[PDB]
């Protein structure tokens, strides 16, 4: 199964595999963290938890939600140091689209430019391929909302419901049973079906201080982060 | 496979309870042995 | 920073380039794909299964156009494919900015395969893990070409790449002849992808693109259900 | 830019890549050269003909100028690029200082090219040795050789290649003053020397004489057949 | 083994040991704590007297990056003042290009990306330093950030780096830094670094304090001598 | 970084070097090409390898590449490395013609390429080319010529040479049947079909399994002609007619 | 051409029409050719019981071995079970006519 | 100690037969391939009882043939991997130059891959003389044809000098392979003498395949 330095750098195994990338997918799981993204009929919701262990730490600086452009937000999983460097690229690549081409970048064209950069790390035998993931949401005209995931292998696809992190497989088994009964999805239902995803996978039944919710909607396409007061509005309406 | 056929040709004459092997048992037997030639 | 500047692909004592041999094993573990030319145009067909119902199948595409009249599919790994697509998009443009003429399909394969050979010898890189199938109708006669991660290329009448390709090529040998129409080639290209698919082959499990003298185009999922109907 | 030290010291003070290259010289074909007082004579052995090839493309005696010939041993791929760099230098000397190149000057160019090349980054050393033979201005015939480490070194008679220790041990018991008496008598030293080597019975030898004013002159295999007859004829009667 | 030589190779369970080995070099440096008060930040460094031959005021582990930004380090001192040079140089290019004093959420972002860039390649090693940044602005209040050798930064109400890290931030949360001004803090910074490092391991040590806020008019400077003598008057009352 | 380097350039302690000898081991298998000349004309006989029943058989040849207006080459070995060398010496001949306004002599085209091929064996830390190849051509200084290249970088002129899988079997038979300067370009064609009858283990000599191209001198043309698959099989059976007579009468 | 499965049908259909038009030994030959053809298809899912019936027809058309000819119509009916009610109900006729022909009433 | 090295088929094993012809000492022979075993520790036990037998007889000669084969080939019958081959070689490294009183035992070793094995075993003190065998020269090849065609009824059709430079580097083993196989072609036709076309189809059969 192994021959040469194929365990160490990004070259091929005799079986056709290559191990340094599939060693890096389970570097995401060392954060101990899970994020869920759900697309609706006219909106898109990212929900993720935050784990603040100390009272000495400032709770306003542990946000994994990031504002890429004025209409595009993202959530980051994986290790923290590589995740924040990748946000710096996406803020930079979006500004060059507007300067070169004169209009707002589509969210799938941004995810293509990120995956092409991440492809090069698993392409040269010198660099380390950035063990962190990437989930974007946004509103595109004549397409509605749409959600994209980019992994450190360079792969990407558009989803309808998305999980990433430690409890990824249990959450996608939850969401695929939720979506195939084909219920219509309003704004409040997508928020309810995204909180109850990780509230039943992790089995927490939390208070409004541990999670954080970003959202975009086709009536206000700004990426906005919900207040703890209005998270509590959705949270007490979830317990009927 | 020649003995693979000719020994198996007796089974066709036995599964219809004959006591003589006929010339249509062999051509029934070739199509089964060469089928496993077409299997992997 | 800088690079490595040494080849990590060397000759074995048995005289075999081992990394190119291992890269072909990644090609053989890819999705199956067939391609047939028949006397007026070329049919490319691939096999696209999402892992779950959550994926949006109308987001990414296997079958890609290169120009007005050249399409291209693959059978290998995903992110290596999108690199040499964008490279091949540009190479058709530097030919056009010089000669003011669409590039012939033979000359495109001259230049895509020369990238992959240059990429399997230079310093500090592993070779690509895809094979290609390239179609097009230049000067009436259609064409069908196939490259490999080594950098060679061939001129096929009909072939198959991916899983069970040794069973696909035996199936095409007993079915293909010299005289077929384009829509007859479509029906025998879905019939050979049915040899290795899952239980249900719907309008979104496959993806078919065709060439004519009118140029390359990709089939919408409406008429793909019509060809998938009255099949087998 | 491939930056890596190829030639490094050993823990007992040797350069392994240099002395590994000296074994590539030790299985190339034998080249012998002596000098007379008026005509020099050098000639390779072991032509190893296969009677289906062009005889001129396999030559190992080439000329750098009118006055300077050159023979070599080792591997022929690295040889003919050292020659083509030496032809450029001996030509650019004429654009400078007007006299033609002395035979000592061109060996200092080759040896200094060969030394610093065992010093650079990412370069294996050359695997050839040479014999540079020339009669310079004021008619002084002399020869030199070049170790693959780059030590130019003059001689009266020498021999490199496969089977060089036996031939050099043969010349020390044979190089007298009267052996270089006549021009046809110095050639009888070389043909007796290469016959005392890998066999080469008149079919694998190729001498090339130079009479201090001509260019190189390869004799065809008729006088070598004439010389090998009389070289054996004197040995036929004395013993 | 063999998976822990370069910083370009993941482990077969997906983590980089060259970063984790470089983190272990931080717990041989002594102790550097810093907490922020209501209206300023107070640093504090306890400093080992290695021998009698050194001079009082040598080899300061407490730098001065900009006019208002301060730095306290703990790690391998040659790498510490190397990071202090580029952070001092980064703040100069902000003012020369954008005209005004650099904010801390941007300053610690630019330095941490420079630290992160040495955990990707085989040609360089990771830094062996962890450090803290603190400042005060009249339009922003006080800030307090901290950077590990991996490149992860957060905000804090008080942090600690050195040998006894948990044993130091145990007593920090006993304080009430939300309301105290930066005068009573200076006595309480010095007290919690007296109960640490028993006289068995070290013979004698040296207090070194720092100080920023509007009481210092926004400028960063050292405490005066008389104030830290009050804290050393407040030394031997922890024996009750 | 120095742990992953493979050192494709250094010597071996026995004096030789391993990396091109592995490439000259790979040049042994995978292909068969041969050439012959004694008079007006020179031919390249190559044996096709992929003989699968689904191919288009286009691009005018498979292993024959026209280099100049009056010379061509046959290639063997790694085919991907072959395409880069071919369009490298193809414009060496043109930059000669741009500089001197005269077609290039056939010998110093070979020496120009074999200096490029030699440099990868000597520095750079680079995989060499696993390609050996023949050269036919014409020039006004020596007429019809025939050359052979090696992956080490040394060349040579010849009269008959094969680089096949049983090349050593062919060369031992070429120097049993020849004549210096009298084999015209019909006896050479007759001798070519006899040699690859032997070295090809696939018997009966299918006319689609081989390729033959000739280079004949017409006054200002130097016609390089890849002869079609309608006159191969009559030359195949012409070998087959005489061999039944020569065996039975002995 | 490419197909193998449809060759089973037209050989079985000719096996219907030489016996119905009263030519037994040629119907024996075309039935035998469909035996040796259907021995190579991986899925005869329903065509086996269609072939299992007329394997018993022609073997009972000469009245040589009623017991083995009974065994064909048994398997011809087990294939027809709960998927083809027109062909299943006629299959009871050929097994019980043979059983009366077996003289076990 | 004496070691014999060279290209394959030049007469390394052949010279050791001539020593076994001449000598009066007891002669012990073991292939290097059969030193490796399947159980742990059984390998070094076999070396300790080999030199036990050699010492307990007489003045004696121990001949070890193909000792590169202990290191080149890996076999899955051996439970210990390369770090059991090594412990076998450490025991052999003892028995040549141990501190025990050795006695009168001579050791002859032979291989063709001399660069592969351990230089700690080839140091002076364990092996003194190092003997290289070259490929046969074209006047010594003619001597070999004289030897292997001595007692055969050689018809006068043949010329041995054409057979010499057939292969440029044919070994001494190649010559006997041609001479025996040409005799086998005679017995297909019940002849008693060997003609020229026997040797013509001999080298096609022996060399070129
Ligand atoms: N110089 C020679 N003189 C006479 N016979 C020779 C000579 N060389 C080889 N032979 C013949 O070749 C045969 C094999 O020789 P031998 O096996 O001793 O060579 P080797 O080098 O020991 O082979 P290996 O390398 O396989 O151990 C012998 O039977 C011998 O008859
Ligand atoms: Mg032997």
């Amino acid at each position: 199964s192994s021959a040469g330095f194929d365990r160490h750098i990004t070259i091929f195994s005799p079986e056709g595999r290559l191990y340094q990338v599939e060693y890096a997918f389970k570097a995401i799981n060392q954060g101990g963290l899970t994020s869920v993204a759900v697309r609706g009929k006219d909106c898109a919701v990212i929900v993720t938890q935050k784990k603040v262990p100390d009272k000495l730490l400032d709770s306003s600086t542990v946000t994994h939600l990031f504002k890429i452009t004025e209409n595009i937000g993202c959530v980051m999983t994986g290790m923290t140091a590589d995740s924040r460097s990748q946000v710096q690229r996406a803020r930079y690549e979006a500004a060059n689209w507007k300067y070169k081409y004169g209009y707002e970048i589509p969210v799938d064209m941004l995810c293509k430019r990120i995956a092409d950069i991440s492809q090069v790390y698993t392409q040269n035998a010198e660099m380390r391929p950035l063990g962190c993931c990437m989930i974007l949401i946004g509103i595109d005209e004549e397409q509605g909302p749409q959600v994209y995931k980019c992994d450190p292998a360079g792969y990407y696809c558009g989803f309808k419901a998305t999980a990433a992190g430690v409890k990824q497989t249990e959450s996608t088994s939850f969401l695929e049973k939720k979506v195939k009964k084909k219920f219509d999805w309003t704004f409040e239902q997508t928020v309810e079906t995204a909180i109850t995803c990780l509230s039943t996978v992790l089995s927490i039944d939390f208070k409004p201080s541990e999670i954080e919710v970003g959202v975009v909607t086709v009536e206000n396409p700004k990426f906005r982060i919900l207040t703890e007061a209005e998270i509590d509005a959705h949270l007490v309406a979830l317990a009927e | 496979e020649v003995k693979g056929v000719c020994t198996e040709a007796g089974m066709y004459a036995l599964r219809e309870r004959r006591v003589h092997v006929t010339q249509e048992d062999f051509e029934m037997a070739v199509a089964k042995v060469m089928q496993k030639d077409s299997e992997k | 920073e800088r690079g490595y500047s040494f080849s990590l692909t060397t000759f074995s004592p048995s005289g075999k380039l081992v990394q190119i041999e291992y890269a072909l094993a990644a090609v053989a573990g890819g999705a199956p794909s067939v391609g047939i030319k028949a006397a007026n145009g070329v049919v490319l067909a691939t096999e696209k299964k999402q892992k779950s119902i959550l994926y949006d199948e109308r987001s990414v595409h296997k079958v890609e156009p290169i120009t007005k009249h050249i399409g291209l599919v693959y059978s290998g790994m995903g992110p290596d494919y999108r690199v040499l697509v964008h490279r091949a998009r540009k190479l058709a443009q530097q030919y056009y900015l010089v000669y003011q003429e669409p590039i012939p399909t033979a000359q495109l394969v001259q230049r895509v395969a020369s990238v992959m050979q240059e990429y399997t010898q230079s310093g500090g890189v592993r070779p690509f893990g895809v094979s290609l199938l390239i179609c097009g109708w230049n000067e009436g006669r259609p064409y069908l070409f196939q490259s490999d991660p080594s950098g060679a290329y061939f001129a096929w009448k009909a072939t198959a790449m991916g899983k069970n390709y040794v069973n696909g090529k035996t199936f095409l040998e007993k079915r293909y002849n010299e005289d077929l129409e384009l829509e007859d080639a479509i029906h025998t290209a879905i019939l050979t992808l049915k040899e290795s698919f899952e239980g249900q082959m719907t309008e979104d499990n496959i993806e078919v693109g065709i060439c004519n003298e009118a140029g390359f185009r990709r089939l919408t999922p409406t008429e793909v259900k019509d060809y998938l109907a009255a099949i087998a | 830019s491939y930056d890596r030290a190829i030639t490094v010291f050993s823990p007992d003070g040797h350069l392994f890549q240099v002395e590994y290259a000296q074994e590539a010289v030790k299985k190339g074909s034998t080249a012998v050269g002596v000098r007379g007082r008026d005509i020099v004579v050098l000639g390779v052995e072991k032509k190893s003909v296969a009677k289906l090839q062009d005889e001129r493309t396999v030559r190992k005696i080439c000329a750098l100028d009118d006055n300077v010939c050159m023979a070599f041993a080792g591997l022929t791929a690295d040889a003919r690029i050292v020659i083509n760099r030496a032809r450029v230098e001996c030509q650019s000397h004429r654009l400078t200082v007007e006299d033609p190149v002395t035979v000592e000057y061109i060996t200092r160019y080759i040896a200094s090219l060969k030394q610093r090349y065992t010093q650079s980054n990412g370069r294996r050393p050359f695997g050839i040795s040479a014999l540079i033979v020339g009669f310079d201005f004021d008619g002084t015939p002399r020869l030199y050789q070049t170790d693959p480490s780059g030590t130019y070194h003059a001689w009266k008679a020498n021999a490199i290649g496969r089977g060089a220790k036996s031939v050099r041990e043969f010349l020390e018991k044979n190089y007298t003053d009267e052996a270089i008496e006549t021009d046809d008598l110095t050639i009888k030293l070389v043909i007796k020397a290469l016959l005392e080597v890998v066999q080469s019975g008149g079919k694998n030898i190729e001498l090339a004489v130079m009479r201090r004013d001509q260019s190189l002159k390869i004799l065809n295999p008729e006088e070598i057949e004439k010389y090998v007859a009389e070289i054996e004829k004197e040995k036929e009667e004395n013993e | 083994t063999g998976y822990d030589l370069s910083a370009s190779t993941f482990s077969p369970d997906g983590r980089v040991f060259q970063v984790e080995y470089a983190m272990k070099a931080v717990e041989n440096s002594s102790t550097a704590i810093g907490i922020r008060c209501k209206d300023g930040v107070v640093f504090g460094v306890e400093k080992l007297v290695l021998s009698k031959l050194y001079e009082e005021g040598s080899n300061k582990r407490l730098f001065n990056v900009d006019r208002h930004v301060g730095m306290a380090v703990a790690g391998l001192l040659a790498d510490a003042r190397s990071l202090a040079d580029i952070a001092r140089e980064e703040a100069s290019n902000f003012r020369s290009n954008f005209g005004y004093n650099i904010p801390l959420k941007h300053l610690a972002d630019r330095v941490a990306m420079y630290v992160h860039a040495y955990t990707l390649y085989s040609a360089v090693r990771p830094f062996g330093c962890s450090f803290m940044l603190g400042s005060y602005s009249v339009n922003d209040g006080a800030q307090l950030y901290m950077i590990d050798p991996s490149g992860v930064s957060y905000g804090y109400w008080g942090c600690a780096i050195g040998k006894a890290r948990q044993a130091a931030k145990t007593e920090i949360e006993k304080l009430q830094m939300k309301e105290m001004t930066c005068r009573d803090i200076v006595k309480e910074v010095a007290k919690i670094i007296y109960i640490v490092h028993d006289e068995v391991k070290d013979k004698a040590f040296e207090l070194e304090l720092s100080w920023v806020g509007e009481l210092t008019n926004g400028r960063h400077e050292i405490v005066p001598k008389d104030i830290r003598e009050e804290a050393e008057k407040y030394a031997k009352e922890s024996l009750k | 970084s120095r742990r992953y380097d493979s050192r494709t350039t250094i010597f071996s302690p026995e004096g030789r070097l391993y990396q091109v000898e592995y490439a000259m081991e790979a040049i042994g298998h995978a292909g068969t090409c041969l050439g012959i000349l004694a008079n007006d004309g020179v031919l390249l006989a190559a044996e096709r390898r992929n003989i699968h029943k689904l191919l288009d058989e286009v691009f005018f040849s498979e292993k024959i590449y026209k280099l100049n207006e009056d010379m061509a080459c046959s290639v063997a070995g790694i085919t991907s490395d072959a395409n880069v060398l071919t369009n490298e010496l193809r414009l060496i001949a043109q930059r000669y013609l741009l500089q001197y306004q005269e077609p290039i002599p056939c010998e110093q085209l070979v020496t120009a390429l074999c200096d490029i091929k030699q440099a990868y064996t000597q520095f750079g830390g680079k995989r060499p080319f696993g390609v050996s190849l023949l050269y036919i051509g014409w020039d006004k200084h020596y007429g019809f010529q025939l050359y052979q290249s090696d992956p080490s970088g040394n060349y040579g002129g010849w009269k008959a040479t094969c680089i096949g899988n049983n090349s050593a079997a062919a060369v031992s038979m070429l120097k049993q049947d020849y004549k210096e300067g009298e084999m015209t370009l019909k006896s050479a064609l007759a001798l070519a079909i006899k040699v690859l009858n032997k070295t090809m283990d696939v018997s009966k000599l299918s006319a689609e399994k081989v390729e033959i191209a000739t280079l004949t001198r017409e006054n200002g043309k130097t016609v390089i002609r890849v002869l079609k698959q309608k006159e191969v099989e009559q030359l195949i059976k012409k070998h087959e007619e005489e061999e039944a007579k020569a065996e039975r009468e002995k | 051409m490419d197909d193998k499965a449809l060759l089973v049908e037209v050989q079985l259909l000719e096996s219907k029409t030489y016996h119905a038009l009263s030519n037994l030994p040629k119907a024996r030959a075309a039935l035998t050719s469909a035996r040796t053809t259907a021995n190579a298809i991986y899925c005869p899912p329903k065509l086996q019981a269609t072939l299992d019936m007329q394997s018993g027809i022609i073997h009972a058309a000469e009245e040589k071995d009623w017991k083995t000819a009974y065994s064909y119509f048994y398997e011809a009916f087990e294939g027809y079970d709960s998927i083809d009610s027109p062909k299943a109900i006629t299959s009871l006729k050929y097994m019980l006519l043979c059983k009366i022909m077996l003289n076990t009433p | 100690g004496v070691i014999l090295y060279g290209p394959p088929g030049t007469g390394k094993t052949l010279l050791a037969k001539a020593v076994a012809n001449q000598t009066s000492a007891t002669f012990l022979r073991v292939v290097g391939s059969e030193l490796i075993q399947k159980y742990l520790g059984d390998g070094p036990k076999l070396v300790r009882e080999l030199f036990r037998v050699a010492e307990e007889h007489a003045p004696s000669i121990v001949f070890i043939d193909e000792i590169d084969a202990i290191g080149t080939k890996r076999y899955d019958s051996n439970s210990g991997g390369e770090r059991e081959i090594q412990r076998t070689m450490l025991e052999l490294l003892n028995q040549l130059d141990g501190f025990d009183s050795r006695g009168d035992v001579k050791v002859i070793m032979a291989t063709n891959r001399i660069e592969t094995l351990d230089p700690a075993l080839i140091r002076p003190g364990r092996i003194d003389r190092k003997i290289e065998f070259p490929l046969p020269d074209e006047k010594t090849k003619k001597r070999i044809f004289q030897i292997h065609t001595s007692r055969m009824t050689l018809a006068d059709d043949v010329t041995l000098d054409d057979l010499i430079m057939a292969k440029d580097d044919l070994s001494g083993a190649d010559i006997k392979a041609i001479c025996t196989e040409a005799g086998l072609m005679a017995l297909r036709e019940r002849r008693m003498k060997v003609t020229n076309e026997d040797f013509k189809k001999s080298k096609e059969n022996v060399l070129y395949k």
